[PDB]
């Protein structure tokens, strides 16, 4: 029914840890694999720790809180997701002071709320800044994805897709430098050719089937044409369906069909154009004017993807088609072709312009191996658009987590109160990121996580973190593991904002 | 700690359910290895028998309770897919792996140590079987050892030679100046009314409706092939019209006139017979898919031709590519360029049925192997092993390297693994000492079938050493050592390279799995 | 929950472990298959209690008809019973030897099996001893058919065929048996037992049933006509009544005028139809149905011999010999659909009017053989021995070679095979041993069904034997545990039928052994 | 492992006695036949009292142990144990635990 008291508390810490202890060797290059059992008797061996926790059933709205938060980050960060969940468990799974000791969570949220302004000042001092105009150091940087994948072999073609697209989507000029890969870098799979045929289309790419043969096949300069009503009989305000049985009738509600259609057609092809592009669908004696004209016919175009043919081609959106102006030409274009390159129609209005807006050309053998570069080229963008956002890389390997721990209990030194146990607490939950990396790859954890606090005391803690795959201590200086900075600040902040959120719910509540 | 209406298994216990279930499956299997190995009945339920050695047919067609087990069953299905032949012994060394496994994790030994072990392990094994692997050409006599290797693993010991040489003439009728195979250009065919021994090969092609007509001939010693795929039966009418009648007879004798199109149409037909060698000692065929009228076949009937009608888009397809006869869609467009031409021509008949075979061709490009058995089952049982035989006599011609058999390859891996010293981590070589000893298991499991004692076999053939190539394997009707490559004994290439490369991958993924959780069961 | 369920891992089909030792349940299913069919060999076989799908009492000793109704479901018995339906094939004869000699080899192999040896080596001991049986059996041959076609010789070997399936009536059976075999065996390269319909009548008892030639039938001629030489014969399954068409045809009757109109129009329809048979000329038409009395008077206008066969299979006994099939609308006035017949006419033997459907022209191989019998349930397991005495010939139509009976080859088969099996070392000595003992099963279930002392009947044949007094078997005598020579008391079985018997009942037993785990599959 | 496999327990204990009599003369090539001093006997009596005691009486119990035996070690005679008599005391600590030339009386 519901719950109150400190039941509560430590209630949604079991939940939240229970989320974290499933997803903890998920962490990795080693990762350890997971075994779900289906309703009907499957089994699915995923690694991934946003797949398991999405098909886990979860009854404690607390591992919804969870589990909803990991989504949000995989539509900002498709990385290190799988550190929000595990540390926002080890925040919450020191127990001791939140209900042992009986302090408030106040108190408790007050420190973890202290700690993470200075655990992002301490991530800072050890970043360090990336020359973003050779590309060399991103293809290292961008191979903490491509590595242990099929794309290996092609690493540097992901990099060079990857890199590139978010540069031309990149508008720097207003300031903050947005980036929008979902938008302006909208991909689109093209069967046919192998891996190394994926390219980027400077342009806009319309998957528009071809209706008809009479259309332009190759064209030297496109005339594109923009707008958003519909190529149809002007109906009436409501929906009405037009109901006739009189014949004489028929001519007279026919010949209107037919001069509307017929006038709004006359004057789209007064500019002389190539293709007419529309918003909404066009019917069957649209289409009619459209092959006699002898010019393409696209419909179903939506708002953003039109925005991006005004830029590359130079047209111009109008309402309805009769106020066509000579302004809506796409002079300056590439070309126009509806070539079936692999038993599919695809629409190239590719330029020598970049109007902050590109596509993607998935080449491949297969609909199984196209969706496996897909999935692994999209996490590559991502990371080319933490990094251009923000040109700064901090220690991986678990040497950002010891650095920041070493901050904080060398600061916790001078913090006269209570806070003080809580402010440690956070800094050895820190140490539970390198904890499994050491776990998977089946070294001692006590040995080196011991050795490994002392390195970050007496030597630069911006090194000395480990090695998943040998499980030995290495310099990130000497192994390009470099993770960007908005990455770790994110999950930083995610996981101590959840902590902060579960600490606060005392009471679960039912009613609406 | 767990969630109500589901369960978890956080502790080590969730790896032993899975070793548990592959030593279940290991010791399922393990009995039908090999020529002297049991078999396994498929009962449907239904109330359909079916006995088999194919590992894939006892884990793809054979649904498993067990949930993990389902899992290694679809892998020996993939098995299947590549190479078609290993899906046993692929059970049998990953339920070994897993087993010598769990000696060193009970230890306190991480899965990821040993699997690192695995890879290494794989790697030596995948450089030593280069240099065991026999690159000679491939000629009647070398097949007829992979063809024998292969199909005694499937059969009683009696259909040896019947079909050891239907399945590599049919493999050598369909390759040559070292072109690419296709294992479609054999048709399998199936028959009852005689004996299992009985199977034969047909250089021509086998289709199911024959002639229908008392004054057909039994046998054509030559004529021109006609494909066709139109209806010379009653038609509607073909001219913009309607039926136009008064009473029933009207509309009959309008359908005598919509008949006038098909009727004629049949005339052009025999235009073109007496027009293209319609002469004495000479004939001609039709292969007409679609139907034929009872009075058109009296036509052609008397003119001495074999028609055929109401065929499958299979049988059409074969005929074009062997005999060359051009589909025609339309008797407007009628022409001797669309002819074909074929040997003899006859219909065998059965006790029951009959069928028409096209043999004595020139250069078909396909050609039919004849399957008779008394039974249902046993014809599926042979139409599986002639599969794997050509699919085995596959790999050896296209894949000219060939490995020995009998576990000697097994035998000499495992030696290599051992003497072996630790490259990527010190404690691998528990791995290592782990994948040598589930090598052995073949040759284990060859001296169980065998009736033979376990021990007594690996450690004799074990013992043969000398100061030269020496692979010895497992005499099943001896016990000792034997020479695999002297007595005619051997493996293709692709099949052992695929054994290691699909065993350590599974072997390895289950070790990695930590917990078992139910998405909602 | 641990512990789990030993190797139960297939659809919950459950594998004996090692220790259970699951080839010995297979063993046992076929075991008790045997068992059942053991007591129904020779003369002295105990019959059945059988109650059939339809709840019908049947009283029998055939061992096919045991094993359609007793709807065996282990499929190791299966096997068994596939190779007593090829049995069936090639010979009419030895199912019972198929069954009995099987379970015998399974019984026997268990013994193997128990002692170490493995199941590879069974099976390969008993193809080696197979083949021994097909070499020594031919050395067995004492006489054969002397190829003359007589009566005389021929009722003299149907004796032991018809003896085992119809005890008392041995020598009235082996001469009209004979009679029916002998007018077809100059076909030379023709005879067939499907040749030889069996037609029985309810009547006093086997002793009043005769031989006759052609397709008898024992409905008498509807009609008023006597003898008629038509071919053009015509099957019409629908019965003779007033004719409806396939289309509306409401016939609304509401006075007493029209009720009489249309009566008379079922008149004109009946008289319309039946003038249409006469115009193609077919003087001989079958009823499937009933005969309305308005079409006996049209039967004999036009003078068409009208027959009423109810039965089904006596119709499609037609459609398969003359050709003219049953088509379902009242008399369709098809030609094509037409048989051929040389002579047909009407015949009275027995007190009772049958239809006779030969061949005078033509050469003609078709008889029957008219059965009589007060119970349908003896007179329905007569029709079973005469099966089995028909088909006993159609094998000697193949080469004539005979053997002994009453267990003689069985022991001097087993005599010879233990021979080899001593000389030949190794462990295959243990599987040919027991190859031979598995013979011995057979006569020990033949002086059992005697209620004769199997061991001391066993003792005596192996003795005699040793002596090389060979063509000794079972005297078939309650109180009298001796032997005598099968030979001269005219007891011989077929070449053929041993052979092709020993060849599938050793390949039924292998394919057992060859199994060792049942898993059931869901599609 | 082995019986699993289906091997006799018999063959596994004649491997037993071939490895044994092989074991025992891998003992005496590693045999270090150094003459008994007082540096060399320290560390046998601390190899076996270190695994009876909390590594502090050790030390204490090794010079005390070795001088007991080299007391009533001379001449080349068999060493009997009955001419060292152990005598506790309570009273004192566990480190006061030392040597006496002669007899102690209750
Ligand atoms: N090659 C490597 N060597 C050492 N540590 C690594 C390596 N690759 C990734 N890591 C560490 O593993 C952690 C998880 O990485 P990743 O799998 O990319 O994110 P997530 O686990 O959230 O999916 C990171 O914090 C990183 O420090
Ligand atoms: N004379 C023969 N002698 C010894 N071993 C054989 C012989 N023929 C086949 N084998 C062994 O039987 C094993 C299984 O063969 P096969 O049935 O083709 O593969 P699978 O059992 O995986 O389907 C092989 O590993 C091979 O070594
Ligand atoms: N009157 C008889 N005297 C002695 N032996 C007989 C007699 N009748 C049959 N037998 C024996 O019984 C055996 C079985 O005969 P039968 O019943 O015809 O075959 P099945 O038992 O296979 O149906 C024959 O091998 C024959 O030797």
């Amino acid at each position: 029914k519901r719950e109150s008291g400190r039941k509560v508390q430590s209630g949604n810490i079991n939940a939240a840890k229970t989320i974290a202890d499933i997803i903890r060797t998920c962490l990795g290059p080693k990762s350890m694999m997971k075994m779900l059992l289906d309703p009907m008797g499957g089994i699915v061996m995923t690694n991934d720790g946003n797949a398991i926790l999405r098909e886990i059933q979860v009854q404690h709205p607390a591992a919804k809180s969870m589990i909803e938060i990991s989504r949000t980050q995989d539509e900002e960060v498709g990385d290190g997701t799988t550190s929000v969940i595990i540390l926002a468990g080890e925040m919450l799974s020191v127990a001791e002071h939140f209900l042992e000791q009986q302090m408030h969570p106040t108190v408790v949220i007050s420190a973890y709320r202290k700690a993470l302004d200075d655990m992002i000042s301490t991530l800072k001092k050890i970043s360090i800044p990336v020359d973003i105009s050779d590309s060399d150091m991103m293809l290292n940087i961008i191979n903490s994805s491509i590595t242990t994948k099929a794309i290996s072999r092609w690493s540097s073609l992901a990099c060079n897709i990857a890199l590139d697209a978010v540069k031309m989507v990149q508008f720097e000029e207003n300031g903050r430098k947005e980036i929008d890969i979902k938008k302006y870098a909208r991909v689109e799979k093209i069967p046919g050719g192998i891996i190394e045929d994926s390219c980027v289309l400077r342009g806009v790419m319309i998957n528009k089937d071809v209706t008809h043969p009479r259309m332009r096949r190759y064209i030297k300069n496109p005339r594109i044409v923009l707008l958003d009503s519909s190529l149809e009989y002007k109906k009436g305000e409501s929906q009405t369906d037009i109901e006739i049985t009189r014949e004489e009738d028929f001519t007279r509600i026919l010949q209107m069909e037919e001069e509307y259609i017929q006038q709004l057609c006359e004057d789209i092809i007064q500019l002389k154009p190539d293709v007419v592009i529309t918003e909404k669908g066009i019917s069957d004696l649209a289409q009619h004017y459209l092959m006699r004209a002898n010019i393409t016919a696209i419909r179903r175009v939506r708002k953003t993807d039109n925005n991006r043919i005004a830029r590359a081609c130079g047209a111009r959106i109008v309402s309805r088609p009769e106020e066509l102006r000579e302004d809506d030409v796409g002079t300056g274009a590439g070309l126009l072709e509806i070539k079936k390159i692999g038993d599919e129609y695809f629409t190239f209005i590719t330029d020598c312009k970049d109007p902050k807006a590109c596509t993607i050309l998935l080449r491949g053998a297969s609909k199984e191996i196209l969706s496996e570069v897909e999935r692994n080229l999209q996490d590559a963008m991502q990371v080319c658009r933490n990094v251009l956002l923000d040109p700064q890389l901090v220690p991986g390997g678990g040497a950002s987590e010891m650095a920041v721990a070493h901050a904080l209990t060398e600061k916790s030194k001078a913090m006269t109160g209570v806070e003080q146990w809580p402010y440690r607490a956070v800094a050895q939950a820190l140490e539970v990121i390198p904890r499994t990396l050491i776990q998977n790859c089946g070294a001692s954890t006590i040995r080196l996580l011991t050795s490994l606090r002392a390195k970050h005391t007496q030597e630069n803690c911006e090194t000395w973190g480990v090695n998943g795959e040998t499980g030995t201590l290495v310099d990130m200086k000497e192994l390009g593991i470099w993770e960007p900075l908005a990455v770790k600040l994110q999950t930083y902040k995610t996981a101590v904002e959840t902590a902060v959120l579960l600490l606060r719910i005392d009471d679960i509540v039912s009613g609406h | 700690t767990l969630n109500p209406k589901a369960e978890v298994a956080r502790a080590q216990a969730a790896l032993a359910v899975n070793i548990s279930a592959a030593r279940g499956l290991q010791d399922v299997l393990r009995t039908n290895l090999g020529p002297k190995g049991t078999m396994k009945m498929l009962v449907s339920g239904a109330g359909d028998i079916k006995l088999t050695k194919d590992g894939n047919v006892l884990l793809h067609e054979m649904q498993i309770q067990h949930p993990t087990a389902s899992l290694i069953a679809k892998v020996a299905t993939a098995q299947d897919d590549i190479t078609g032949d290993g899906t046993t012994s692929n059970v049998l060394i990953i339920g070994e792996l897993l087993k010598q496994a769990d000696l060193y994790i009970s230890e306190g030994l991480h899965p990821r140590i040993i699997t690192e072990g695995f890879e290494a392990a794989k790697e030596k094994a995948l450089q030593f079987l280069e240099e065991v692997k026999v690159s000679r050409e491939m000629d009647r006599e070398t097949l007829i050892d992979v063809a024998r290797t292969s199909l005694r693993t499937k059969v009683h010991a009696e259909l040896a030679d019947v079909l050891t040489e239907a399945v590599v003439d049919s493999i050598l009728a369909i390759k040559k100046q070292d072109e690419p195979i296709d294992l479609f250009m054999i048709e399998i065919m199936e028959m009852k009314h005689k004996s299992e021994t009985d199977t034969s090969l047909i250089r021509g092609l086998v289709l199911d409706h024959g002639a229908r007509h008392p004054d057909m001939k039994k046998r054509v010693e030559d004529a021109y092939i006609l494909t066709c795929n139109v209806s010379l039966e009653y038609e509607k009418t073909e001219v913009n019209s309607g039926f136009f009648y008064k009473s029933a007879e009207e509309r009959e004798k309008l359908v005598k006139a919509e008949r006038k199109f098909i009727e004629d149409r049949v005339k052009k037909i025999i235009e073109l017979k007496r027009k293209v060698c319609g002469d004495s000692d000479k004939g001609f065929v039709v292969i007409n898919q679609k139907g034929i009228d009872p009075f058109s076949l009296d036509a052609l009937s008397k003119e001495g031709i074999v028609a055929l009608r109401r065929a499958k888009r299979r049988n059409m397809e074969r005929l074009t590519l062997a005999c060359g006869g051009v589909a025609l869609n339309s008797f407007d467009d009628l022409s001797p360029d669309c002819l074909g031409h074929a040997g003899l021509v006859y219909e065998y008949t059965l006790g029951e049925e009959k069928f028409t075979f096209i043999e004595k061709c020139n250069n078909p490009r396909s050609v039919t192997l004849l399957i008779k058995g008394p039974n249902k089952h046993t014809l599926t049982q042979i139409k599986d092993a002639v599969r794997d035989g050509l699919r085995a006599v596959k790999n050896a011609i296209d894949d000219g390297c060939v490995v020995p058999g009998a576990g000697a390859v097994e035998v000499a891996m495992a030696e290599a693994l051992i003497k072996h010293k630790p490259s990527v981590k010190g404690r691998a070589q528990l791995g290592v000492q782990a994948f040598a000893d589930a090598l052995l298991i073949i040759p284990k499991v060859l001296a169980q079938n065998s009736g033979f004692d376990l021990q007594e076999t690996l450690v004799k053939i074990q013992a043969e050493h000398s100061e030269s190539g020496q692979l010895v394997g497992v005499d099943l009707n001896t016990g000792e050592p034997m020479v695999a490559a002297e007595v005619g004994v051997w493996d293709n290439y692709c099949v052992k390279k695929q054994l290691l490369h699909s065993c350590t991958v599974i072997a390895t993924n289950i070790l990695l799995v930590d917990e078992i959780m139910r998405a909602g069961m | 929950k641990a512990p789990g369920f030993a190797q139960m891992l297939k659809e919950g089909a459950k594998h004996f472990s090692g220790l259970e030792e699951a080839v010995y349940r297979n063993i046992q299913a076929c075991k008790e298959l045997a068992q059942t069919t053991r007591t129904a060999y020779g003369p002295n076989g105990m019959n059945k209690m059988v109650i059939n799908h339809l709840e019908k009492l049947f009283v029998t000793n055939d061992a096919a008809t045991i094993l359609r109704e007793l709807e065996v479901q282990h499929p190791a018995a299966k096997m068994i019973v596939m190779a007593s339906h090829m049995q069936e094939q090639e010979v009419g004869d030895g199912t019972n030897f198929v069954l009995v000699f099987a379970g015998a080899l399974l019984e026997l192999a268990e013994e193997l099996l128990r002692i170490g040896l493995s199941v590879s080596e069974v099976i390969e001991g008993y193809e080696i001893a197979c083949r021994k049986a097909h070499e020594i059996l031919p050395n067995l041959v004492c006489c054969s058919a002397k190829n003359l076609r007589d009566i005389d010789e021929v009722s003299s070997l149907l004796r032991t065929s018809i003896m085992s399936k119809q005890y008392g009536n041995e020598v009235f059976l082996a001469k009209l048996i004979a009679q029916a075999c002998v007018s077809i065996f100059p076909d030379s390269g023709h005879f067939n037992v499907d040749n030889i319909r069996v037609c029985k009548i309810l009547g006093s008892g086997i002793s009043s049933s005769s031989v006759l030639h052609g397709m008898v039938f024992k409905k008498e001629t509807e009609g008023d006509v006597t003898s008629v030489k038509d071919a053009k014969i015509a099957v019409y399954s629908c019965p003779f009544d007033g004719m409806i068409t396939e289309t509306k045809g409401t016939v609304l009757i509401k006075t007493a005028e029209e009720l009489m109109n249309f009566s008379k129009g079922e008149e004109n329809l009946m008289d319309a139809q039946v003038k249409a048979i006469a115009d193609t000329g077919a003087n001989v038409v079958v009823t499937g149905g009933k005969v309305a009395d308005m079409a006996l008077h049209y039967a004999n206008k036009y003078n068409i011999m009208l027959v009423r066969l109810n039965s089904k299979w006596d119709l499609r006994r037609l459609c398969k010999t003359v050709g003219a099939t049953a088509l379902p609308r009242l008399t369709p006035p098809v030609l094509e659909e037409m048989g051929h017949c040389d002579s047909v006419y009407l015949s009275e033997v027995g007190d009772t009017q049958v239809v006779v459907f030969k061949h005078e022209k033509e050469d003609g191989a078709i008889s029957t053989i008219v059965l009589r019998g007060s119970t349908d349930n003896l007179m329905d397991d007569i029709e079973r021995a005469v099966d089995d005495g028909v088909n006993t010939f159609k094998v000697l139509t193949r080469d004539k070679r005979l053997v002994p009976g009453g267990g003689a080859t069985e022991i001097e088969l087993a005599k010879q095979i233990t021979s080899y099996g001593e000389t030949c070392p190794g462990l295959e000595q243990y599987a040919i041993k027991k190859f031979a003992e598995a013979f011995e099963a057979i006569p020990r279930a033949l002086a059992e069904n005697s209620g004769v002392k199997a061991n001391e009947v066993i003792s005596k044949l192996y003795a005699v034997h040793q002596e090389g007094n060979k063509n000794v078997g079972l005297d078939i005598e309650a109180e009298v545990p001796a032997v005598k020579d099968m030979l001269e008391a005219g007891i011989l079985d077929t070449y053929l039928g041993k052979y092709w018997a020993i060849k599938l009942a050793t390949n039924a037993a292998v394919t057992v052994l060859r199994v060792d785990q049942i898993i059931m599959a869901k599609p």
